């Protein structure tokens, strides 16, 4: 993970029941921002035609 | 087919859930009184 | 809400239910008896000062539980 | 073996259905296609249809074209000629030529 | 950097957030201590008596390490590598309790009571009643939302049963169960479930007809039957049996 | 932008009639060449039989007494 | 378009008129050329052509010859959808017995024919012969025979003599039998004779048969003839990737079929030995009939995948067949799923909707609309410029999405609030923010869970959602009136720290010219959120007739309420917010705010609350900090007195003074106490500890400290949680439910060790597992309730009944469990209310008993009133308005369409998911209220002591204070000696009633001479004589020791009067002789005369379930085995003969027939005397009352109550609540059968069972017409027996089994009406409840017309 200066507090209903207020600075700094290699494939059938 | 089911257990015990209603239930009493009348089997051709 | 949240009541419930009827086996009235119901012994003073309202002594009650053990 | 217990013949897609934005193209079509045709002289519009099987039963060869209006194929070829050269041409053929798009 | 709800605490009996909380910002303290130390150079002898402080700090610890036997350029990249907080191990059933949370947070000029006064970033008016704020170890788990979101308009179709198919990870329209079905029931919704059990899902002709009427600007729809019913009477039909629709 | 119903079932009276009558509104200025009775202030045709029906200038034996009326002006 | 639909049998020319040509050979395709081979099971000129507009010669590939069958190859050129429709036959060289009317149980042919299903089985596999018409010699019709008596009787016979065997002998047997003939036979010969067993299977046969004559079948088309095949298309054999195809089974059957249907036919063409063209018959019919219903009898043929494969019953019938998934639940376009986030800034009535999922969801919309403004030229340039997503789609977009209410739903819809509708406001983002107040409704939250968006599409679709789903219009939870709108954690903690007072805060004391000034200081920062104020608020209220008429004044308040006073509409008083606002009291302001503003201003202000409720919440700044869960300081006290007294415990244990489970329940029950005082002592440190001081001194003031401030808000947690954290977390269970011995006594501020984690793991896992599934049987309860109550409607305005209920105030054990004003709410009232003196009509006799009608209720004391019932209702096949009460989802009333069944099994499955899943358990009469007194079933002595002994069995004692409304309850025992008498004045402090259980007096009327009368010592007497007091006791016996002397005879205890002749008990010709029971404590002796009901003869001596699945056991109806035994008939009782265990009870009329015998085992103690003349439906054995008993003698009203109870009862004891109209109507759908008391001059068997509407309509007609009809007896079925039979086969037939209710309604030719709700869900047409109640009304006036 990474640890981040969190505050346990309310704060207007963006973290009604579960959900987490991230701020920008954890999306600039690039602190969660993650490499997924994906793998596409294109085959060459042999059709009746 | 007409109740009850034979699980291989003890379970239904706190299974309190009735489709085996109703008209089957003499039905298959009758056939179940009657295969030990027979010894089988008129159900595999190969056999016959 | 989610699992842990509804798996607190469950096992709560089940902890409160299961306190409740080993309390409820506990006697809390008051009626000396000072003979076992069974067995006629005299139910001796102190067997009677822990638990008020005992009506069989030790033994009886001893071989009471072990024949409850099977569910006879 | 998957959540649902779906078997193999239920991921088996059809590829021979059109899609539906596909007939709801050419509907299109024939409204443009009929539109352009409103737009031309009683003889080319006639013609172009007879000639092809627009918004008729079969498409005819020439002759029986000719035949409908007392001419030679040679006439209808004309015909069709100086409509298709007609329709060619934007103002009437701009929507048209984007149905080919590409 | 990330506001957490506090109401999560006491219902879902997880104090560990909170005492990692709380030490995870005594641990960010000393290293800021170290930071501010290692970047207004003091020397090795300041900084080697910090560390030394901020790494006795205990009970019986099992931890006794000396910055006496280092290097004074091993201390360097060591105090280098506690810049951006100072790491603490915490052995599962041995922890460490809340007296040395305190010293460790005394140890840096943190306030002991785990607590600051935060101020608002949009008014700027402190907020009352002092907040916990401190350093969580925050995971991301790959349940990335952009594997989750999908949507479908029109695509492809199974084959024996018309409906919905995708199958390119996925197309496939929704599940629209049974008990959805009793949801619009309870509801005067007949026209609603009728269009998303017939036009949305399976009558061929339906469907095509309702794609060329939204896009003729007409919210019509011709019902048709679906597929599945008349599937249904097919195989009804395939046994000796004769159904029909009488009319 | 329309977020109850209360009046309009209230004018209506039956609620699955408010959506009946609203809807059929709906589709003849949709479907149909008619003009909204109640000025349309950037509203979708449903919205605006929705708030016809609400005034209480549009319901169901209007709607069948204008079909008989305009079926009437078919001579 | 149609109408109802038939299903029969189907003659073998119906099925050559289906087919499109017979296929002959097995093969498939040509395997390099992978044309479909002619003409097999894939015939391109019997099922269609492969491709469209093109013949499979190749000759014909153009639209011009559309029609014509190309000359060379047969084809048609048509559509390749027309080879989903063609069907072919089989011609089968020998006939074939449907497996389905053969091997059903009961098997059709078999009870057609009355022949057994062994011998049809014998004649079928050639096993023996059958004659059919054997001539006029010897042998009847149905006669079996064998090889071997067959060529017997042939040396007899070779003519007049026919004897076939397998299907041609079954066939021509069908065939020969006449229907009408064996029926009006069987009329006469059950007419003329009649016997039990008889009547019973000879009258089911005659049913059977004049069914059959009333259908249009024929007997023999049971028996195939010609087969038919399931269209190519529907069993393809789709070319996979890499020439490795994929095919259905149905292929390889149908091979299998069409090999040895040719081999037979060549068998029979070269004049085969019988030997091995009987083998192959065999092997035929076993083809087909494991084409039919493979694995139905003769372990079904398995693939080339070892596998069993499928056959059309298994396309049909099953889990996985048609009529379940893909007919119910499918794949739907224009929908898709995201996760949903919380978005605050919305109001109720709007999601978020990310642009991506917008854009694709709305595709046909945006191309309509771009092609409308002329923004695309085409609809391709249309595609091209969204796939491009140009700056002009997005605001056409916008443009689109305006009105159109996206339906939003979520994974267990576990009722009707998980699918609503709102208005997208478009989200630059991946998320679908939903509203927070709408999470309870779906009981959703924000750690991942994904919800759905559906789109609406046409303009009906759009009028439901934005009527009949939009978020807004349903505020009330459906299950009960109560809003489901109430703010949950954040919002009611922000409230909560608004609206309180410390003692001394800034700003205190000060006057505020109103809730702006309020605000004008708050923000300003001169007074804190809560520092109590005096401040001037106008209030309005609504008093007079709409007129809100305003009051000011100078209210004590704080700045947080008058902060917050902003926000409440006008017709509100100010004491709503100058409470502390939990959440309950933010729930009820909601409620009121309903109740009298209606919905609009209640949507308005509960989005108010909320954004007020998040604002202060986040001002608060009310974080959780690891200081605040303060530990109390006599914690280690008290722990260390507990482990004194368990070490005490165990010295005595070790000391031989105790058992050992004793010591462990000492030890458990110490370790509760001390967890109990931790607790308090937390909770006393921890509530109270701000300790503040205002101008002086020192005051202390409920606490700040926020984790009790976040507990004691409503917010989250409560006492326990607390307790896990400062006091000591208790004992922990194993998962047995036998509590572990040794407690953790620590919490989680410290830490647990190694031992007492462990120890709580195994609670822990074992309440994870039970929700791991709970879950997964989640819909189970509902599920079940719907099959049920589905086609339930209501249907009618009015049905003028003054039938209904008498609901009253539930009273148990003690004081009131629920008052009247909830369980009247909203229903109808069916006869006239009232008052006390009865001083006019108060309430009319149908009236919508809304809060108004309520208060003036209980502002005149009532405590019983008629409401009309659904279950009572008068209207068939359906419920009318009134009879059922209003819409409480709704508020309104209920309107004409509403299927009110789906939404009452909804509104019992929901509440049921909060309901555990494992099933679950649990002197004298004092006065403690101010009232007086009221005997009920009251029949009594005032013996010579002045006290009062009771002769009665139902006499219990009411509580009736100045109003009369009753006040408590409690039972009168037996002789219990009430020191008062009845109704006069009685206060708290007198005890009523004193009894002894250890007696049940024999109490005589007369203060008389004792009689032993019929006693006789020795045989009917035991010689007792107690030598403590020295008592001479002639005790009596049971019947169980004494002997044959005075064995069924009658000790008779009897008070004569004091000179010898028998004192007759007023009133009939028997003197108080109260015969004797055995066991009897008769402790004075004869010769002593004594009081008017002493204890003469002196007899010797609430659990409560609450699981679920008590639930579904209640409705299910079991008989428990220890049924209390009521009186099936007033009258004297009378007991008969003993030592049977069952023992003969009867009870005589004065008037009727006297001779009802019931035998009452002698297991059960019985309570009744010997001679008590008894009530109507009473008690004798008690305990469990089986329901059906209380129907059969209290009638429909009291079993309707019982169940009621019963159900509400479970939901109760864990708080849960809902209304009774949904366990009413549940009720209603269970007893829905009725068999008659009279056939009368109905077209009724005497004990067969009709639909209750059926009888109730025949009856109708036929006394509106000159005869008087049938006497019907009310039935009572469990909902599981209930949902079974129904009266459609589309319906039952969906979740029944397929294979017995297809063959059923085969062979009777029932035609389906579709006028249900499973029916027109599975064709595909409008359901006729809700908007398309409408069009099924005028489609019905349509026809008939
Ligand atoms: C997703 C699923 C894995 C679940 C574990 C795998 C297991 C079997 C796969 C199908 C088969 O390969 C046959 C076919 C091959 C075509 O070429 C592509 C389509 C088909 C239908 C495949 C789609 C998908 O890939 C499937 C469903
Ligand atoms: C946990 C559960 C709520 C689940 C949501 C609640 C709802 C009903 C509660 C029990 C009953 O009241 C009966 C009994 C009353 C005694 O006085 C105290 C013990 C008992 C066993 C209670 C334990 C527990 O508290 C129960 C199971
Ligand atoms: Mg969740
Ligand atoms: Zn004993
Ligand atoms: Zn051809
Ligand atoms: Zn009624």
């Amino acid at each position: 993970g990474q640890n981040m200066r969190v505050a346990f507090m309310p704060w207007n209903g963006y973290n009604f029941e579960d959900s987490i207020l991230v701020s920008e600075r954890v999306v600039q700094e690039d602190r969660f921002t993650t490499i997924h290699i994906q793998e596409l494939a294109c085959v060459s059938r042999d059709t009746k035609l | 087919d007409m109740g009850i089911q034979v699980m291989e257990e003890a379970p239904d015990a706190d299974d309190l859930m009735n489709t085996a209603d109703e008209d089957a239930a003499e039905a298959a009493a009758q056939v179940l009184s009657s295969v030990e009348s027979e010894i089988g089997r008129t159900t595999d051709p190969v056999r016959m | 809400s989610d699992e842990a949240d509804e798996a607190y009541s469950v096992t709560e419930q089940l902890t409160m239910t299961g306190i409740n009827r080993i309390r409820q086996k506990i006697n809390a009235h008051g009626i000396p008896v000072y003979l076992c119901e069974a067995c006629g012994n005299p139910i001796p003073e102190a067997r009677r000062k822990i638990f008020p309202g005992v009506t069989l002594c030790v033994e009886c009650q001893a071989y009471q539980e072990r024949q409850r053990k099977h569910y006879a | 073996g998957d959540d649902e217990d779906s078997h193999l013949g239920d991921f088996i897609e059809d590829t021979t259905l059109e899609l539906p934005l596909d007939s709801a193209t050419t509907e299109s079509l024939r409204a443009a296609t009929h539109d352009v045709l409103a737009g031309l002289t009683a003889r080319e519009a006639k013609v172009l249809r007879m000639r092809f099987g627009i918004d008729m039963n079969t498409d005819y060869t020439l002759e029986e074209v000719g035949k409908q209006f007392d001419v030679t194929r040679e006439r209808i070829r004309q015909i069709e000629a100086k409509a298709l050269r007609k329709l060619r041409h934007p103002s009437r053929s701009e929507v048209l030529r984007s149905f080919l798009d590409d | 950097d990330i506001v957490l709800n506090p109401l999560g605490v006491p219902s879902r009996m997880n104090i560990g957030q909170i005492l990692e909380t709380h030490l995870g910002m005594a641990a960010k303290g000393i290293g800021d201590k170290i930071n501010a130390m290692l970047k207004q150079q003091q020397e090795v002898a300041k900084l080697r008596e910090f560390i030394q402080r901020a790494y006795d700090l205990g009970a019986d610890v099992r931890q006794k390490v000396d910055l006496s036997t280092f290097s004074d350029e091993e201390v360097m990249r060591l105090a280098e590598n506690l810049r951006k907080g100072m790491p603490i191990a915490t052995p599962v059933f041995d922890g460490a309790k809340e007296a040395e949370i305190k010293e460790l947070l005394k140890l840096g000029d943190l306030p002991t009571s785990g607590q600051i006064r935060l101020y608002d970033g949009r008014t700027g008016e402190q907020f009352e009643r002092p907040v916990t704020v401190g350093y969580m170890y925050m995971l991301k788990l790959n349940h990335l939302v952009d594997d989750k979101m999908h949507a479908r308009s029109t695509g492809s179709y199974s084959l024996v049963t018309q409906q919905p198919l995708g199958g390119k990870a996925q197309f496939g329209g929704q599940r629209f169960g049974e008990m959805e079905v009793w949801a619009l029931e309870a509801y005067g919704a007949a026209y609603t479930l009728q269009e998303m059990l017939t036009v949305k899902s399976d009558d061929v002709n339906g469907r095509t007809k309702m794609y060329k009427n939204i896009v003729d600007g007409n919210h019509q729809m011709e019902p048709g039957m679906p597929e599945s019913f008349n599937v249904l009477l097919k195989e009804i039909r395939s046994l000796g049996i004769n159904i029909e629709l009488e009319d | 932008a329309r977020v109850t119903v209360q009046d309009a079932v209230e004018k209506i009276g039956n609620r699955f009639d408010l959506v009946l009558v609203a809807a059929r509104r709906a589709r003849q200025m949709q479907v149909g060449g008619k003009d909204p009775l109640v000025p349309e202030e950037n509203d979708k045709t449903t919205v605006i039989a929705l708030r016809e029906i609400e005034e209480g200038l549009i319901n169901n034996q209007i709607l069948d007494v204008r079909e008989r009326q305009e079926q009437q002006e078919q001579e | 378009e149609f109408d109802a639909i038939k299903i029969a049998l189907a003659s073998p020319d119906m099925i050559r008129s289906w087919s499109f040509g017979e296929v002959k050979k097995p093969e498939t395709i040509n395997y390099r050329t992978f044309k479909p081979e002619r003409d097999g099971l894939f015939c391109a000129r019997i099922f269609g052509p492969v491709k469209d507009y093109e013949c499979l010669c190749g000759k014909y590939k153009r639209l011009k010859h559309r029609g014509v069958i190309c000359e060379k190859c047969g084809v048609e050129v048509t559509q390749t959808k027309v080879r989903r429709e063609r069907m072919g036959h089989i011609e089968l060289a020998s006939p074939t017995a449907h497996i389905w009317f053969l091997k059903s149980l009961p098997s059709r042919i078999g009870l057609l024919l009355d022949m057994p299903l062994r011998d049809i089985e014998r004649v079928l596999y050639f096993e023996s012969y059958v004659v059919i018409e054997g001539g006029m010699t010897n042998l009847e019709r149905q006669q079996i025979l064998t090889e071997e008596q067959y060529l017997d009787a042939l040396e007899e016979f070779g003519d007049e003599f026919d004897a076939k065997m397998g299907a041609e002998a079954i066939q021509a047997l069908l065939k020969s039998m006449d229907l009408e003939q064996e029926c009006e036979q069987l009329r006469e010969e059950l007419n003329e004779t009649n016997s039990e067993t008889k009547r019973k299977k000879l009258t089911k046969r005659i049913k059977l048969l004049e069914a059959f004559v009333q259908s249009g079948n024929k007997p023999e088309w049971m028996i195939l003839t010609v087969l038919p095949v399931l269209p190519p298309d529907l069993r393809p054999l789709v070319p996979l990737d890499g020439g490795r195809f994929a095919t259905s089974d149905l292929n390889d059957l149908y091979r299998r079929v069409i090999n040895r249907n040719n081999r037979l036919k060549r068998l029979l063409d070269l004049a085969a030995p019988d030997i091995i063209v009987r083998n192959e018959k065999r092997m035929l019919q076993e083809a087909v009939d494991a084409l039919l219903d493979n694995g139905r009898r003769g372990r079904a043929i398995t693939g080339s995948n070892k596998r069993p494969l499928k056959s059309l019953a298994d396309m049909i019938k099953g889990k996985q067949g048609r009529f379940r998934q893909n007919l119910l639940g499918k794949r739907v376009d224009y929908s898709g799923r995201s996760v949903i986030t919380v978005g605050p800034y919305l109001r109720l009535h709007q999601c978020g909707l990310p642009k991506k999922m917008a854009l694709e969801l709305f595709k046909p919309f945006i191309y309509g609309k771009l092609e409308l403004r002329g923004l695309a030229t085409t609809i391709k340039a249309a595609k091209k410029m969204v796939e491009r997503e140009e700056a002009v789609v997005w605001d056409i977009l916008d443009e689109v999405i305006r009105e159109h209410p996206v339906l939003l739903n979520r994974a267990p819809t576990l009722h009707r609030l998980g699918i609503q509708a709102f208005e997208p406001v478009l989200i630059e983002g991946k998320a679908i923010q939903l509203h927070p107040l709408v999470c309870a409704a779906y009981n959703a939250d924000f750690d991942g869970d994904q919800m759905a968006v559906h789109v609406p599409l046409t303009l009906e679709a759009q009028l439901e959602a934005r009527a009949l789903m939009m978020s807004t219009n349903n505020i009330l939870s459906p299950a009960n009136g109560e809003p489901i709108i109430v703010p949950s954690q954040d919002v009611v903690l922000g409230l909560y720290y608004m609206t309180r007072d410390c003692v001394n805060a800034k700003g205190e004391g000060m006057v505020l010219t109103g809730p702006k000034e309020a605000e004008r200081l708050y923000r300003s920062g001169l007074a804190s959120l809560h520092a109590r104020v005096k401040v001037r608020i106008t209030e309005y209220e609504k008093d007079a007739n709409g007129e809100l008429v305003a009051k000011t004044s100078l209210k004590d308040t704080t700045v947080g309420r008058a902060i917050l006073w902003m926000i409440v509409p006008k017709g509100l008083p100010y004491s709503i917010v100058n409470q502390a606002l939990g959440k309950k009291a933010i729930s009820k302001m909601l409620n009121t705010c309903y109740r009298i503003l209606g919905l609009k201003p209640t949507v308005i202000f509960a989005d108010q609350i909320m954004y007020t409720g998040f604002a202060y919440a986040a001002r608060s700044g009310a974080s959780v900090g690891i200081d605040d869960m303060v530990i109390p300081e006599k914690k280690h006290e008290i722990i260390s007195e507990a482990e004194a007294e368990v070490a005490e415990i165990q010295e005595q244990f070790q000391s031989g003074l105790v058992t050992a489970g004793e010591r462990y329940n000492k030890v458990i029950d110490i370790w509760a106490a001390a967890n109990d005082r931790v607790s308090k002592a937390m909770m006393d440190n921890l509530q109270t500890e701000t300790v503040i001081n205002r101008d002086g001194q020192e005051e202390k003031q409920v606490s700040f400290n926020s984790i009790y401030m976040m507990a004691d808000s409503g917010a989250r947690g409560s006492a326990a949680q607390i307790r896990q954290l400062a006091g000591m977390r208790g004992l922990m269970a194993k998962p047995d439910g036998s509590i572990i011995e040794t407690p953790i006594t620590a919490n989680f501020r410290e830490g647990l060790n190694v031992l007492q984690y462990f120890i709580s793991t195994h609670g822990a896992r074992k309440g994870l597992a039970d929700t791991a599934l709970k879950t997964a049987n989640s819909g189970y309860l509902t599920r079940r309730l719907v099959d049920v109550a589905q086609d339930l409607v209501v249907t009618e305005d009015d049905c003028g009944t003054h039938e209904g209920i008498m609901m009253t105030p539930v009273i148990e054990g003690g004081d009131v469990k629920e008052p009247l004003r909830d369980r009247v709410l909203g229903r109808v009232t069916a006869e006239d209310v009232l008052k006390p003196g009865t001083a006019d009509i108060l309430v009319p006799r149908n009236t919508l008993l809304h809060e108004q009608w309520c208060d003036l209720l209980e502002e005149n004391s009532v405590d019983a009133v008629k409401v009309r019932s659904v279950v009572s209702c008068d209207t068939d096949f359906g419920v009318c308005a009134h009879c059922y009460g209003r819409d409480l989802a709704r508020g309104h009333i209920i309107n004409k369409g509403e299927a009110i069944g789906v939404i009452a099994a909804q509104s019992i499955g929901e509440p049921g998911t909060q309901l555990t899943m494992r099933t679950f358990h649990i002197s004298s009469i004092q006065v403690k209220n101010k009232g007086s007194i009221k005997l009920s079933n009251v029949k009594s002595v005032v013996n010579s002591s002045g006290k009062l002994v009771i002769t009665s069995r139902n006499t219990e004692l009411k509580l009736i204070d100045e109003f009369g409304r009753t006040k408590e309850s409690y039972k009168v025992p037996y002789g219990a000696v009430l020191a008062k008498g009845d109704g006069e004045q009685v206060a708290g402090g007198e005890t009523v009633a004193n009894w002894d259980p250890h007696t049940m007096p024999v109490i005589t009327e007369v203060s008389g001479f004792v009689r032993f009368t019929d006693m006789i010592d020795g045989q009917t007497i035991t010689r007792q004589t107690d030598e403590l007091t020295g008592l001479s006791s002639l005790v009596v016996l049971d019947s169980a020791e004494r002997t044959a002397g005075g064995k069924d005879l009658r000790p008779a205890l009897k008070i004569v009067d004091a000179q010898g002749n028998d004192v007759l008990i007023p009133g009939t010709d028997m003197p108080a002789q109260y015969f004797l029971p055995g066991k009897a404590i008769v402790q004075l002796e004869d010769g002593v005369q004594i009081s008017s009901g002493d204890t003469l003869a002196r007899i010797p001596q609430k659990d409560i379930t609450g699981g679920l699945p008590r639930v579904a056991d209640l409705f299910e109806a079991r008989r428990p085995k220890e049924p209390a035994i009521l009186a099936e008939i007033s009258g004297i009782v009378s007991f008969g003969k003993e030592t049977k265990g069952k023992r003969r009870l009867v009870i005589t009329p004065v008037d009727g027939s006297d001779p009802y015998e019931e035998m009452i085992p002698k297991w059960r103690q019985l309570n009744v005397f010997e001679g008590e003349r008894v009530e109507r439906g009473d008690v004798i054995s008690d305990g469990p009352e089986a329901p059906h008993d209380i129907l059969r003698l209290r009638g429909v009203h009291a079993v309707t109550r019982y169940i009621v109870n019963e159900v509400q009862d479970v939901y109760r004891l864990q708080g849960v609540k809902i209304n009774d109209k949904h366990i009413e109507v549940i009720v209603r759908q269970m007893l829905r059968k009725a068999t008659i008391v009279n056939a009368g001059s109905s077209d009724f068997l005497e004990g067969e069972q009709v639909e209750y509407s059926r009888v109730k309509i025949a009856n109708r007609e036929l006394e509106a017409n000159g005869k008087v009809g049938a006497t019907y007896s009310r039935d009572l079925l469990g909902i599981t027996k209930a949902s079974l039979a129904t009266e459609s086969f589309i319906s039952a037939a969906s979740f029944q089994e397929t294979t017995r209710v297809l063959t059923e309604a085969a062979v009777a030719g029932k035609r389906d009406e579709l006028r249900g709700l499973k029916e027109n869900v599975i064709v595909g047409r409008l359901i006729p409840a809700g908007t398309g109640y409408a069009y099924h009304q005028d489609r019905m006036r349509r026809r008939a017309a």
